[PDB]
């Protein structure tokens, strides 16, 4: 994780402005419509067969939070990536079954989400530190396979 | 495949950036330079610095091979034909590079298009650009 | 794009696999399993133990698969109907996975056809596993 | 390298029985034959047109040499990849411009070289180690990248 004194400012900035549950629910729902093979792990949620349907979905919604949430930690110790997400990365793999490719097409979606709401602040040099960011997670998450 | 849904989702969303596809089309390459800087190994003859007008330049001519890729959905093949030549024997960009550009054009797309970025259109984007890739790789070997 | 000559390698390398195929199949799931092992979690309900009786089969499932594929090179997306669906809509592995397996396919075949594995057939097998699995993941969205 | 000391082992005794010169070039042929796109970074070597015109030139054997010669060195540091390739980093992104992506393909190359030359000792954990040994040595050439 190499992110200039500059690019964590950048970062902790526009996070200091972002809804996470709003945020959450509408990362995890595009996700769901974009790349619907990821589907197969939430069968249980219902029925996510249309964009609408999954949009709405509550249990995508509280997800989506559950996820962001952990998410939003982490920012907090960007020093320590892989220590903070030891425990959630053996629990992605030894018990969830989650190829860690999912983490990274989450993140590309986090990206466009973050976009899509700030707009013009969004910058070329923000979205490059959060590129940063999203890959720095997506590796300590996936860390601890095997 | 892109479906009818598709088709029309992409022709919509791309009818709204008309005008501005050349300052879009340089948008993206300064978020793909910045965002993944090894993709700038292919541009090693450009002024990548900031307003470059090489940049400026080339983003338009990548709008515009987009614009006649939607204007010809239905014969991207042939509407893309010269383009996938071109690069699979005289550029040679390795296919991975690709989905880098497409992440950065959507990245553009929803920060310039919050109204019509919705879910439904995303995904519509997505596999369009996906599928411009696979046409301008379909030569490579 | 599988060109004639493309058929040609592919058949005979094949050709040459004749009887082993499932042996070589659970081969290469084996040594993906092992240099790959995220690819691991699409089999939780598999005992991955090396001689598995799991795997065993499995691999003779893949092998048939492929026999299937070069049976019917002309007419893939016809011939692996089922299959593009079952992994479409059922298993959903993602699509970089493929490209996991066809390496390990290649690897294996490397290891057991000295003679046959000229960079000529290399060439062709990777194009052709390419295409395999291309048509397997056609109908993801 | 996160190589078990077994790993290490199965990796240093196969490759005492490596012949650089010859797997070089069949490596750095076999790469131009079945990924033609890399030959974009070697125009100056001549005709690459044919399998048999790029697996029989010179320049194409010669610089294989060179390539695995410093891929041996490496062996020699599985410790500090990042250490003894610094250098060639440096070199490879500001003088050369070599996408680092073809790094992954050359190491994928030489693993389906190993096999066709060593058979059946070219076992499925032999391959591991060698699978996280190119991917080790892909990541420290690609260091120095900017
Ligand atoms: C930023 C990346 C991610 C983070 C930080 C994250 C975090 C979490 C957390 C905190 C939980 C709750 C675990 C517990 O009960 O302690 C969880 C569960 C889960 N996650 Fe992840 N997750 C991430 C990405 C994903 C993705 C992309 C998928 C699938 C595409 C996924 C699939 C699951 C599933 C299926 C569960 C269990 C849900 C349940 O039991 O209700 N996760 N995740
Ligand atoms: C959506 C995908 C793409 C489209 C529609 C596209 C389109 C084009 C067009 C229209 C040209 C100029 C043709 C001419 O002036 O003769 C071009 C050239 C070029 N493209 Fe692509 N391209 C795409 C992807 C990429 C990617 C991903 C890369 C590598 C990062 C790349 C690297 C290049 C380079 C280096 C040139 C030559 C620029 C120059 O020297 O003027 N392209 N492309
Ligand atoms: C060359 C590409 C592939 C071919 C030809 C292929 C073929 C097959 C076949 C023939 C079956 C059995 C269908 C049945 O049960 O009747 C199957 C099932 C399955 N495949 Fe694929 N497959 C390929 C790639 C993959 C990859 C890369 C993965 C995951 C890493 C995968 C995961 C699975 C799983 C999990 C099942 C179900 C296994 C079970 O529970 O029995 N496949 N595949
Ligand atoms: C294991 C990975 C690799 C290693 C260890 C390696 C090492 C080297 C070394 C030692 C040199 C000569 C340095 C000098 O001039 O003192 C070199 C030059 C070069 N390499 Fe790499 N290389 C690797 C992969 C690649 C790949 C995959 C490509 C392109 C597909 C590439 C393209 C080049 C080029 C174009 C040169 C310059 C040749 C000349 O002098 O004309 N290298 N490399």
């Amino acid at each position: 994780m190499h992110l200039t004194p500059e690019e964590k400012s950048a970062v902790t900035a526009l996070w200091g402005k972002v809804n996470v549950d709003e945020v959450g629910g509408e990362a995890l729902g595009r996700l769901l419509v974009v790349y619907p093979w990821t589907q197969r792990f939430f069968e249980s949620f219902g029925d996510l067969s249309t964009p609408d349907a999954v949009m709405g979905n509550p249990k995508v919604k509280a997800h989506g939070k559950k996820v962001l949430g952990a998410f939003s930690d982490g920012l907090a110790h960007l020093d320590n990536l892989k220590g903070t997400f030891a425990t959630l990365s053996e629990l992605h793999c030894d018990k969830l079954h989650v190829d860690p490719e999912n983490f990274r097409l989450l993140g590309n979606v986090l990206v466009c989400v973050l976009a899509h709401h700030f707009g013009k602040e969004f910058t070329p040099p923000v979205q490059a530190a959060y590129q940063k960011v999203v890959a720095g997670v997506a590796n300590a998450l996936a860390h601890k396979y095997h | 495949v892109l479906s009818p849904a598709d088709k029309t989702n992409v022709k919509a969303a791309w009818g709204k950036v008309g005008a501005h596809a050349g300052e879009y089309g340089a948008e993206a390459l300064e978020r793909m330079f910045l965002s993944f800087p090894t993709t700038k190994t292919y541009f090693p003859h450009f002024d990548l610095s900031h307003g470059s007008a090489q940049v400026k330049g080339h983003g338009k001519k990548v709008a515009d091979a987009l614009t006649n890729a939607v204007a010809h959905v239905d014969d991207m093949p042939n509407a893309l034909s010269a383009l996938s030549d071109l690069h699979a024997h005289k550029l040679r960009v390795d296919p991975v590079n690709f989905k880098l550009l497409s992440h950065c054009l959507l990245v553009t797309l929803a920060a310039h298009l919050p109204a019509e970025f919705t879910p439904a259109v995303h995904a519509s984007l997505d596999k369009f650009l996906a599928s411009v890739s696979t046409v301008l790789t379909s030569k490579y070997r």
